[PDB]
């Protein structure tokens, strides 16, 4: 059974950088890609960042472009979502998924994490 | 499974006038025979047109919140003229069903209805040890029927504990708004016996759940109606008892 | 007595044998069978029955009816497929829950062709064109339209015909493939892209869905009966 | 090679004999584990007899396999693997035993005490298995009251169909050294026929 | 591949198809120097077809195998014998495999336990397995492995 | 085993012009069919001349110190025009080989080359438990090839742990300097399957080791070159995938 | 029941028997066999395949490729054979390591003829003549040319034909001979001598080699299956 442990969540500040990670069990991370999907309170399944382990070819969503950084580790079978310069709109319960690969689409994936809640706290 | 594409609009209005009834079907063609069998006679009193004619159940509103609907046979048609009578005056009874489900909308509405006929459709209550459980009356909601939910039949569990996606094993048709307006399901008698008692045992089970949501253009009709016309086919009953008039 | 010799294997019990033993109830009138519609002869027959694929098994949409609803939203023409699927039976969580897959988890091999049928569920007036693509085993997932375009693909028109049927052929190295995750024998990819785009008249809802079906063919066969039942 | 027309499918069969119905259930699986004993002491719980109602519904393996269908007819072949052993850590002795297995046809008197008249059953079959030989085997034909066995029954009257009850005791009498035994029953549904299939039970029972 | 005798004999060729006949000679004995007793035992031998779940505990579900064959050998009688036909995934069994994907071909796994339950006097047993490759066919021969394995 | 004596010198120059190629063989006659079988079609896309034509690998120097040389098929010909392409664009692929090894010297040079075609030739590493071992790249030295030694293939152990003297069980010919100048080996497809994946599995293995040392008259050419011309025979591949252009 | 009587031999296990036992996997689809080139029918067939003899198993040359290289050096015409070999299979360390011998170490007897083929590997220009000699069983080893000359011998010319084939006949007392060292049944000798001498033109290396091969014939048969496998 393939397991993805969504780790790196919490309530940081507006502009407060927060990295994310997922331990990929059950398969060779290279055969798959890996991405991120956020969903705001009562909203929809929306994409953020995803890259393929083999080609390491980046792809971000238009609204998140720049501030977010995705990076894979083939040694520890983990992904690193460097959500830097956060904004009050980035307050959406995140999720990670291994892809076939490769890009941020509707669903287009299969293995889904439990869900980590990140809240871009602002004064 | 039902990958057909008749025409798309309307061509030919050809009415089915059996006995006293009249239907005026969208067309005639595009019908599914359950398992490839036509309702035949036991190889008895055969009423024919007397019992064999079209009866229409109550019309129900399909809405953007609807979870589904379900009925039982002969159960629903227990309050239908001669077929309602012959059901209580006999200890026996076997019958076929021409479930003709109609649903009209405009070229502006979108969605998809899957009419599923589940033979021996017992409803949700995970007590394997003690099934049937829910009272005779609840299990039998007559002509008004019962409804699925998001006696409690869960929609994705087809209201029996099995994933909806596999429902496609039972005879069915998909009333897809952009194509078909009508659904025709001929269900032959299916039970462990040659003939049985209708009052107690439910042969089939018509279950119409929404596969696609309902979306209407800007402002239009907030809801669309679905109608179920059912008819007893090649039926027989043995043997009149003190025509115990009610 | 007739000279007989007891060879090895006597007094053992082979669970899968086939022997004639004593009948406990002599002359018992067995109730004759009636032609109850729907007699099944072999399991492969239940596979040749199209079954809806739960494509969107997302965090919230999995184990809910939404897993069957692939929604074509209002997003930019990015050659990012709307949906991609691995032609690897038990080695992919989507093809597994289908009646087809349910037959495959009881064997070790599988051969023949398979057919994916897509049914569009949008307004009659709505029109557009999509490209359903297939990439044979071992090939990399087609991530661009241009990429997917080169291989076996069908250009499915929404405007005209509502249902597309793409029969995935038998392009396999081994005469018998693994139902398990193997690189020596790995499926391939079935993906859909925006050939054109979605065109809706007036103010009709801009988001509709598409359903998917899967089944086997006459040449589809299986072998080596195994199980997987837990407590 | 590469092709995606829309034909029927492509070619014709390709050998599917080991997948067929008869061959799908040709395997006999465990259905229950009955525990008897030959005590010298007055143990009323384990008291010689062991009663078990003949049902597939107890185990999982053979249960889910039968659930893909709604109706079935099947010649039920049963085998009994009996195994014994001493309970007390004593160099006590015991003579090779005999057990009496009883296939009691559905709707008959279920034995209570191991002393009652219903344990003599002038009509009901019995099997005297001497320990240390090839396991006992009987064949019970289609004993259904209907034209088919209904796995899932919709309506009112879960007793299912009732395939009867099995009762076993130690035939040999009270020996000072208490020996416990376990009877494993297997079911092989030969000559099996089925009708109207449903989606398989996804979850646990 | 475990023994030598039948191993070198099969190595003169590269490819082969063979109906594998197996016999099981079971032998028991008491371990402790005690005048302890034991009732004639039953053992359960299991031919588990290649690529299936390998049993761990003697308690697990995979020891019931609704599909996998089993043999209940009562001690003190003629040794048990089963016939496993050509169970290869290819058209032939490859003794020496060149290329990538040594697991060889995998002829399955055998599991045995004592069916009879816990008896105070501990009895140990040893099952000897024999292989007779009846109806054997072979292709493309190589020079025999000179040295030790 | 190869106890032949054609003529000794040269008679007839008869060129093999298949497709785009041209060979100009020493003669034509004196060829060995591996096991008595010709490369046949599976009883698919058959490219013929497109794929079926002569390709020449890199020429290697034979010297008084040479221990031998070895190649893999289709491996070597993985960088050969259309046959190089069709190898990566398909998941399948079966093919025959006309290994035509030529070696020219004068009436003054002496020695003996034995061209050995070992079906399924795995190379030396005495881990029976874990074979394959040496990396994909080492195991596949392409068109430049690998060499035997006095990844390490020992010459007298044919580079696999078996005494060279018994190598004569595999199809072969001996290019004996005083007689033959050419070696012709037609190798039909040999593998456990009807068709397989070429990129991963190596069918044959051409291994040319020296049976006699090289001795040249006084002062002459310090070394002599050996050439390997290989050709795909009656080949088929299924089925074009997104012609994934590199 | 049918009156049957259990005779001696019941419940025993003969390793070399042949009985029909229960088939563990009913209806299992066995993968059909394909004509893979090189099917073998009997072991004697692998013997009719010429295999190179390692003649020089000297202290340093044994277990090295040099064991296969018999070198004709520049030495005096001494009737001392260049090579001599005992026609005694497992009773001589040279005929043992051949594929032929490898078949013989699995039986007790061997019958029929055998053929020794010598291939010269020297300069085209080089010429000369040699005498390959055979001395039937029991006879003393031919130590002189004159001695070897009297018996069955072939006068092999280097100058003309490169390869000599001398078929050793069936001159045996017993209809079936010992593969073991026995004086009652002992092989004989195959030896080569300088009929003439070696003549090389110009300055071409004065030392070349000759290879040897051995195989069986159609009349070659074996019996009593035995083994010898150690740990």
């Amino acid at each position: 059974q393939v397991q993805l442990q969504e780790s790196g969540g919490g309530s940081v500040q507006a502009g407060g950088s927060l990295t994310l990670s997922c331990a990929a069990s059950g398969y060779a991370v290279s055969r798959y890609s890996m991405g991120w999907f956020r969903q705001a309170p009562g909203k929809e399944n929306e994409g953020v960042a995803a890259i393929d382990s083999s080609g390491v070819g980046t792809t971000y969503a238009d609204s998140v472009k720049g501030r977010f950084t995705i990076s894979r580790d083939n040694a520890k079978d983990t992904v690193y979502l460097r959500m830097n310069s956060l904004k009050p709109e980035d307050t959406a319960i995140y999720y990670c998924a291994s892809g076939f690969g490769l890009s941020l689409s509707r669903y287009t994936y299969a293995y889904w994490g439990q869900g980590t809640q990140v809240t871009v706290s602002s004064h | 499974s039902p990958n057909i594409e008749a025409c798309g609009y309307s061509d030919r209005v050809l009415q089915l006038t059996l006995g006293n009834s009249t239907i005026t079907t969208q067309e005639a063609a595009n019908s599914v025979v359950a398992y490839g069998r036509w309702p035949e006679y036991l190889r008895p009193t055969e009423p024919d047109v007397a019992a064999c004619r079209f009866y229409t159940l109550d019309t129900v509103s399909w809405t953007k919140e609807s979870r589904g609907w379900w009925w039982k046979l002969p159960d629903a048609l227990r309050d239908m003229g001669l077929f309602g009578q012959n059901m209580y005056y006999h200890y026996l009874g076997r019958s076929g069903y021409t479930v003709h489900v109609q649903c009209n909308a405009s070229k502006f509405h979108q969605g998809a209805l899957g009419v599923f006929a589940v033979p021996e459709m017992c409803l949700a209550g995970d007590s394997n040890t003690t099934t049937m459980h829910t009272s005779y009356q609840n299990a039998n909601p007559g002509e008004k029927g019962g409804t699925f939910t998001g006696f409690c039949p869960v929609d994705y569990l087809l209201g029996n504990g099995t994933l909806l996606g596999n429902a496609f094993v039972f005879p069915h048709q998909i009333i897809n708004l952009r194509t078909n307006n009508c659904a025709t399901l001929v269900l032959p008698y299916v039970n462990s016996l040659s003939i049985d008692s209708m009052v107690k045992h439910n042969n089939w089970g018509i279950a119409i759940l929404p596969l696609a949501p309902l979306n209407f253009a800007s402002e239009s009709s907030p809801e669309i109606p679905i109608t179920l016309t059912i008819a007893p086919m090649c039926c027989e009953f043995n043997g009149l008892r003190n025509i115990t008039l009610p | 007595g007739l000279p007989v010799m007891n060879t090895p294997g006597s007094n053992q019990y082979l669970t899968a044998d086939n022997f004639q033993s004593p009948c406990a109830l002599p002359e018992f009138d067995v109730t004759p069978p009636i032609d109850i519609p729907g007699e099944v002869k072999n399991m492969m027959e239940l596979a040749e029955i199209d079954t809806m694929i739960p494509f969107d098994l997302s965090a919230t949409k999995k184990n809910t009816m939404e897993m069957y609803r692939v929604r074509l939203s209002d997003k930019p023409h990015t050659d990012d497929p709307i949906l991609c699927l691995s032609l690897s039976p038990a080695s992919d969580p989507r093809l597994s829950h289908t009646m087809l897959g349910e037959i495959l988890n009881y064997y070790t091999h599988w051969a023949g062709s398979l057919k994916f049928t897509f049914l569009f569920c949008g307004s009659m007036m709505a029109t557009g064109k999509l490209l359903v693509s297939y990439a044979p085993p071992g090939a990399d997932p087609p991530k661009k339209r241009k990429e997917a375009m080169l291989g076996t693909h069908v250009i499915w028109d929404i405007g005209l015909q509502s249902s597309c049927t793409m029969v995935v052929p038998w392009i396999s190295n081994t005469t018998y493939r693994q139902t398990i995750d193997d690189s020596f024998t790995e499926g391939g990819y079935i993906s859909v892209f925006y050939q054109t785009r979605i065109v809706v008249p007036l103010s009709t809802p801009r988001e509709m869905d598409i359903l998917g079906f899967v089944s086997a063919c006459n040449d589809f066969s299986v072998r080596l009966l195994r199980d997987t039942t837990h407590i | 090679p590469s092709d995606t027309v829309q034909t029927r499918h492509v070619v014709q069969h390709r050998s599917r004999s080991e997948s067929s119905i008869e061959s799908f259930f040709a395997r006999g699986a465990c259905v229950t584990i009955m525990t008897v004993d030959n005590p010298a002491s007055t143990t009323n719980k384990d008291k010689l007899f062991a009663v078990w109602k003949i049902t597939y519904k107890d185990t999982v393996q053979l249960r889910r396999k039968l659930e893909f269908f709604t109706y079935s007819r099947f010649d039920m072949e049963l085998t009994f693997v009996v195994t014994a052993n001493f309970t007390e850590t004593n160099n006590g002795h015991a003579l090779n035993q005999v057990y009496q297995i009883m296939y009691v046809p559905p709707g008959a008197p279920v034995p209570e005490k191991w002393d009652d008249y219903t344990w003599q059953t002038s009509s009901n079959p019995s099997i005297f298995y001497t320990y240390g030989t090839a396991p006992a085997r009987i064949s019970v034909p289609y004993v259904g009251i209907s034209n088919a066995y209904s796995h899932f029954y919709d309506g009112f009257s879960a007793s299912l169909n009732d395939f009867g009850i099995l009762a076993v005791r130690v035939v040999n009498d009270h020996n000072p050294t208490k020996v416990t035994s376990k009877i494993r029953v297997y079911l092989k549904p030969k000559h099996i026929r089925v009708w109207c299939p449903r989606p398989p039970r996804a979850v646990a029972y």
